[PDB]
């Protein structure tokens, strides 16, 4: 299964629109890309687009990213993860467990508190899981 | 004692009722499991006591169409009941089923469209 979707980004500054292919194939693989001006920028294989999507950002260390997944607050579930090859996740809250309400995909349109690593997205969570 | 659960899976039901839900990794550590299951990959497949809690996710937010899936099972985790207060992610009421869900233990499988509306015929998995 292919599945396009257009993104904005910040590039070195600049405000741009780039385009995600998300791939998955048998046997779990989950392969995403990204598109700017036609040429492929990077690309990332795992087992959820959360993870591609970690990756990808990594990989791509002068980009801020306006997508929910890029949002310092949001991480999957083990849930939504798994049943949703983690395009589904929650923002979440210090002391607060996650509700349904609280539930993003994580390449829907965000532009506050992105401008984060991955790894801080990662700290944040653990911060967050030692809150409850 | 054996309960039905429901997972959201947008795989085809002619692959998992041949091979069942398989895990990505041998990670059995529950709390590891509910903070980050991809790190590292956990030994369960999640599964809901609700079937209402699957449909987000097999519909990735409203984007695509989906399958819910239904099982009975007598081997899996109740995440709340062992986890407590710090159960992350409560109201999904999780049950993990460690090492999976053999195909012979899934019920059947039932189309779920990008709106949210379960069809209304539900395809029977042959193996019961």
């Amino acid at each position: 299964d292919v599945d396009k979707r257009k993104i904005k980004i910040i590039l070195n500054g600049e405000m741009e629109e780039a385009e995600l292919h998300m791939i998955t194939s048998p046997n779990r693989h989950c392969c995403l890309k990204i598109f700017h001006n036609n040429n492929q920028l990077a690309e990332s294989n795992d087992t959820d687009y959360f993870s591609c999507f970690a990756d990808l950002r990594n990989q791509l260390k002068n980009i801020i990213f306006l997508c929910k997944g890029a949002k310092i607050n949001v991480y999957p579930s083990a849930m939504s993860r798994d049943m949703s090859d983690g395009i589904v996740a929650y923002e979440t809250t210090l002391g607060q467990p996650g509700l349904p309400e609280n539930q993003v995909h994580i390449f829907d349109f965000e532009d506050k508190y992105v401008d984060i690593t991955p790894e801080e997205q990662r700290k944040f969570h653990s911060q967050w899981f030692e809150s409850l | 004692d054996y309960i039905i659960t429901y997972r959201g899976d947008t795989r085809s039901f002619t692959e998992i009722f041949d091979k069942g839900f398989e895990t990505l990794g041998p990670s059995k550590d529950l709390y590891k499991h509910a903070l980050d299951n991809r790190a590292p990959p956990s030994d369960f497949v999640s599964t809901t006591i609700d079937p209402t809690k699957t449909i987000s996710f097999a519909t990735k937010y409203g984007q695509k169409s989906g399958y819910m899936y239904t099982m009975k099972t007598n081997h899996g985790i109740d995440v709340n009941k062992a986890l407590g207060a710090r159960s992350p992610f409560a109201a999904e009421a999780e049950i993990a089923m460690p090492g999976g869900v053999r195909a012979e233990d899934i019920l059947g499988a039932r189309a779920v469209n990008a709106d949210g509306e379960m069809w209304d015929y539900t395809i029977l998995n042959p193996k019961r």
